[PDB]
């Protein structure tokens, strides 16, 4: 029986902003925009799964 | 190993006679063989 864990990490981190200073990709605003204002739970599922 | 052999002889007469011979033998032989080998590696390098 073999076990072999192995990771090589390179980039030792990025660390994104916080949400004031991020910039939102446009299709991802653009679904915000259409989501409805109101707990219409089918819309933000849409949005979790994509 | 074992041999374990009689003989017997008899004779009468004022006439009669036996000779007689029973043996038997046993052999046994076991062999024994067995091996094992067992092992472990562990590396953990940073």
């Amino acid at each position: 029986q073999l076990l072999v864990v192995e990771n090589t990490v390179e980039v030792a981190q990025f660390i994104n902003n916080n949400p004031e200073f991020l910039q939102l990709a446009e299709p991802f605003w653009k679904e915000l925009s259409h989501l409805p204002s109101l707990y219409d739970y089918s819309a933000y599922r849409r949005l979790i799964d994509q | 190993e074992a041999k374990h052999c009689v003989r017997i002889e008899t004779k009468k007469r004022v006439k009669k006679t036996k000779v007689e011979h029973r043996c038997t033998t046993n052999k046994l032989s076991e062999k024994h063989e067995g091996s094992f080998i067992q092992g472990a590696e562990k590396s953990i390098s940073l």
